[PDB]
């Protein structure tokens, strides 16, 4: 449940990084 | 877009043989995801570092590791960078597997991985553009 939050948070971070225009 | 299982199939083929293990069985799509999951690699290496040790991994914790992370992952939503790190946690899954004398945990995985997107990320993916909309948010 580590793991799978902290892959969440980055992903959604990374999702920022690549954010439409 | 079109086939999750070849996606899926593809994706741990390029993530095993970069290891130097070669696993028995557009491309804009296979592409695009390699080179955003190698992004997502790069970029969070130090983070997930001591991943491989968190995950413990055996024949009998594999299937409930996989299902408690996976739906976790997704329980308050989906977005493309939570799928690369779906496909990114697979790959490491698998590469683990291997390293730990369970390469045939490998065929097992990717199936788990062909199912949840076929039976779970299918509505929203194709309610949110299907692969072509990653591709165009990714790739070139």
């Amino acid at each position: 449940i580590x793991i799978a939050q902290x892959l969440r948070x980055i992903g959604d971070x990374f999702n920022x990084y690549y954010a439409r225009r | 877009g079109y086939d999750n299982r070849e996606i899926v199939m593809k994706y741990i083929h390029y993530k095993l043989s970069q290891r130097g293990y070669e696993w028995d069985a557009s491309e804009v799509v296979h592409l695009t995801l390699r080179q955003a999951g190698d992004d997502f690699s790069r970029r969070y290496r130090r983070d997930f570092a001591e991943m491989s040790s968190q995950l413990h991994l055996t024949p009998f914790t594999a299937r409930g590791r996989f299902a408690t992370v996976v739906e976790e992952l997704f329980r308050d939503g989906v977005n493309w960078g939570r799928i690369v790190a779906f496909f990114e946690f697979g790959g490491v899954m698998c590469v683990e597997s291997v390293n730990r004398e369970m390469s045939p945990l490998v065929d097992n995985i990717a199936l788990w991985m062909t199912e949840y997107l076929n039976r779970h990320l299918h509505t929203w993916i194709q309610d949110n553009g299907g692969w072509d909309a990653f591709v165009e948010l990714y790739g070139p």
